[PDB]
């Protein structure tokens, strides 16, 4: 899409159409008449290109009415009022950028922010970017959360986020513009190899890979076309159904051996019952004919009865010598549609061993892609996030991802070594303990007007609590946080000093020799311009991949590495890391996904603020102070960096529309 | 509105497969115990047809007559009547038996004689005759 509607897209937002945010600040317009409506939608897509065509420096109010050419550009209150809409959702400089006007030199209202994450950090741009006063607690010794980047000589890797997911309508597009990224194309190509050592075959590779897509499309079916989604009172995962789908595929090929074969007996039998008669008609001919010898030898001249009898047994005996042929006619009919039917039998199994081993790589990616075994996502909900899907090649980051978070962070007053223990909120302010991560016992007290949470998913589950809550967060908060699923994924960064696999391809796989460790290792990167390979373990082998020393994994790498491509051109590893996500304090997993029993709209819980109650009774109902942000806040993008950034975004424009108001609403 | 085509997935199937922890097992087992059932029940037919097929070893060639080139005639002689009479009496009104027997009288002229001669020869007792049996 190209133009002001391309600026609608690349913006995520319909260009023909207003959306629930806006209608919520224009309740003027879009109750109006439908062509002020499209004045404003024309002046929104406008703006919205006016900054993407050149987000390195700030859209001012003033350029944007410039470039804006009549009718459009009559009213200024309209587009005063829409651009500060934009600038205040972070639909319009975000990020960073030259900024025209110089930041106020007092500034107003202070937020906490917890975590620097992405999250934190957009937020954090936002808040300072609107005149705030800014602070970010990290108990990390670096800023970016689970955006880390291992860097040892020339040899750059991530551990955590890799890949920007494709960037039609990415706001990283916009960031990539900003910072320096080396956004290297990933080239799907991805050749299997079984544990013997050799490649599948390709005629093999694309029956397994369009059954496991045929096999998706079907629990899709019994989801949305059965409402099979309950069982023993239990919600239905993926992975009970795939089974579900899988046996009835075996059952439905032995329900057709037995029908193919019962026809052979059906035939069988009628060639039986056939044979009997011939038999018995083959002896009547035996007697019958006897009888006509014995009646040729009375010789003539005879009296007529008996030249009647010779005559009669010899018509009788070719009415049953006739009767016998048309037996031997149809006798040959059922022989022959015999050898048809046992020379057309249907398919004996349903997946071979190899076959479905193969599978099980396939469903190894699926546990990759959601980080978490198939049984713990949620059936109906797993996928609900597809929609908003971006267009285009997905990329990889090959100088290193933190570089954008480290980005980010210029400029902003951050605590490292700072972990957060305890977080009161109050109708008149917050306050947020803190200790030193180094040594404990230095302990720090954060005053504030509203705490920004940006603590993971994982982080907020842990029991028992790693951060207290006071007063105690509310059961409608606290159960969306058992209820949603948090998973787990790791990586082995292999370091070598030549490249000796195909420098063409990117990807490649790894199959696994059961269903049980169908994620570890099953899949190898080569991303970067050092050399290094890259390994993923996902599914049920990420959690227990974690309690194996650094070697013994390595060393698994090493002999699947060495049976793909031969002892000989393997050679040791200059440097090696391994992940460990859920050990990680500060994650506790890698990041979120739909659990069975959960849904998208408890992404919408983890985004509500909190608003405490009153100190004195009887004073009136305060205003909202602990706000969330993070990856699990945004149900139409979790679990990604482009979500996290987003959600960031997103609280900076609610937390300042709360406390310097908003006045683009009159 | 349907399956990706080939999967099979009837609301009567998806009950049976999951009403207990191991009904997937059961039902799968009840079929491959229902495939040998028939498997071997071809062999035992298979099997059975073929003794019967050897009782017919070298088919009926030798009990075969040869065929008989008749022009076939108008006039009735008395040994062809005598013959016809008698005929009568073995396949009642089976007229083409009749015809074969003579060997020299089409269908027609066996339903002609039928009236020709039918009070002369008494046609009308042989028949009641045949009935009898
Ligand atoms: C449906 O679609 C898909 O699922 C999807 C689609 C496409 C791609 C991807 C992939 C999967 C993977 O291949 N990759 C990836 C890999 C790993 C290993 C990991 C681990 C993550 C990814 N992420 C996710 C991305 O990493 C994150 O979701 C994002 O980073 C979230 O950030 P955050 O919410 O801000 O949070 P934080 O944790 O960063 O920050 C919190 C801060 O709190 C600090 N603190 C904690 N406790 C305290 C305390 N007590 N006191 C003070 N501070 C504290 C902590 O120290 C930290 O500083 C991926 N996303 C991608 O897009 N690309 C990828 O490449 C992908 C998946």
């Amino acid at each position: 899409p190209s133009g002001v509607e391309g600026a609608a897209f690349q913006s995520r937002l319909p260009h023909d159409r207003m959306t629930s945010q806006e209608a919520a600040c224009f309740p003027d317009i879009i109750s109006g008449p439908q062509q002020t409506q499209k004045v404003f939608l024309f002046i929104r897509n406008r703006t919205l290109q006016l900054w993407l065509d050149n987000p390195k420096i700030q859209l001012t109010f003033e350029a944007t009415l410039q470039q804006l050419e009549a009718p459009y550009n009559s009213d200024t209150v309209l587009v005063h009022r829409v651009h500060s809409y934009l600038e205040r959702h972070g639909l319009i400089n975000f990020g960073i950028y030259k900024r025209i006007k110089p930041l106020p030199t007092k500034k107003t209202g202070k937020v906490i922010i917890i975590g620097s994450g992405v999250s934190g950090l957009a937020a954090a741009r936002q808040l300072q970017s609107f005149g705030m006063d800014v602070t970010l607690l990290e108990a990390r010794d670096r800023v970016g959360g689970r955006v880390a980047t291992f860097r040892k000589g020339n040899y750059v890797a991530d551990l955590g986020a890799m890949v920007v997911t494709g960037l039609g309508g990415n706001p990283m597009a916009v960031v990539s513009k900003q910072v320096n990224m080396e956004l290297a194309k990933i080239k799907q190509k991805c050749p299997l190899y079984e544990a013997n050592g050799q490649a599948v075959p390709k005629e093999k590779d694309e029956m397994v890979e369009q059954e496991f897509n045929r096999l998706l499309e079907a629990t899709s079916y019994l989801s949305h076309q059965l409402d099979f989604n309950v069982l023993n009172n239990k919600p239905v995962s993926l992975g009970q159904a795939l089974e579900v789908v899988i046996q009835l595929q075996e059952k439905h090929v032995k329900d057709e051996q037995i029908e193919h074969w019962k026809k052979i007996v059906k035939t069988q039998e009628e060639l039986k019952e056939l044979l009997n008669k011939m038999v018995n008609l083959k002896e009547k001919i035996k007697e019958l004919h006897q009888q006509y010898k014995e009646a040729s030898e009375v010789k003539p001249p005879r009296d007529i009865t008996a030249e009647f009898l010779v005559k009669s047994k010899h018509r009788d005996l070719t009415a049953l010598c006739k009767e016998y042929d048309e037996l031997a006619e149809t006798q040959g009919k059922l022989e022959e549609k015999l050898q048809e039917l046992e020379a057309n039998p249907p398919s004996d199994v349903y997946l071979s061993s190899r076959d479905r081993q193969i599978l099980d790589w396939h469903f190894a990616n699926l546990e990759f892609a959601n980080a978490t075994p198939l049984s713990t996502l949620s059936l109906k909900h797993w996928d609900q996030d597809d929609d908003f899907e971006f267009t285009g090649s997905h990329l990889t980051v090959r100088n290193g991802y933190s570089c954008v978070p480290v980005a980010l962070a210029e400029g902003l007053d951050i605590k490292l070594n700072t972990a957060v223990r305890q977080v009161r909120y109050t109708a008149s302010g917050c306050e947020v303990i803190a200790v030193n991560t180094r040594s404990t016992s230095q302990t720090f007290i954060y005053k504030c007007d509203a705490v920004l949470c940006t603590l993971p998913l994982g982080v907020l589950k842990q029991q028992p609590p790693a951060v207290q809550f006071v007063p105690p967060l509310p059961e409608w908060k606290t159960s969306a946080v058992q209820r949603m699923g948090f998973g787990n994924l790791n990586k082995v960064v292999l370091c070598f000093d030549r490249v000796f696999w195909d420098p063409s391809v990117n990807l490649f796989g790894h199959v696994g020799s059961t269903t049980a460790s169908r994620g570890e290792l099953f899949l190898f990167w080569n991303l970067y311009k050092a050399p290094i390979l890259l390994a993923l373990v996902a599914g049920e082998a990420a959690g227990i991949m974690e309690n194996i020393s650094d070697d013994v994994i390595v060393g698994r790498c090493l002999a699947i590495l060495k049976g793909i491509f031969g002892s000989s051109a393997v050679p040791q590893p200059k440097e090696t890391v391994v992940s460990r996500w859920r050990a990680d304090p500060w994650a506790r997993g890698s990041y979120s996904y739909v659990a069975a029993g959960s849904s998208g709209n408890d992404y919408d819980l983890m985004a509500q603020p909190i608003t405490p109650g009153p100190s004195i009774p009887g004073a009136p109902q305060p205003i909202p102070r602990l706000f969330f942000a993070g990856e699990h806040t945004i149900r139409n993008y979790p679990a990604t960096v482009h979500g996290a950034l987003l959600s960031g975004l997103r609280e900076a424009g609610r937390i300042a529309d709360q406390f310097l108001g908003a006045m683009y609403t009159l | 509105r349907k399956p990706p085509k080939g999967m099979f997935l009837s609301q009567e199937d998806v009950e049976a497969v999951s009403a207990n922890a191991t009904a997937a097992t059961t039902v799968l087992r009840q079929l491959d115990m229902e495939l040998v059932s028939v498997k071997r029940q071809i062999q035992n037919i298979k099997q059975t047809n073929s003794a019967l097929k050897e009782k017919l070893d070298g088919g009926i060639e030798p009990y075969r007559l040869p065929e008989v080139i008749q022009k076939c005639n108008a006039r009735w002689t008395t040994e062809e009547q005598l013959l016809a009479v008698q005929a009568i009496r073995k396949y009642g009104r089976d007229f083409q038996a009749i015809s074969d027997v003579i060997g020299n009288k089409s269908v027609v002229q066996v339903k002609n004689f039928f009236v020709n001669y039918r009070r002369r020869f008494n046609i009308d007792e042989v028949l009641q005759e045949w009935e009898a049996e």
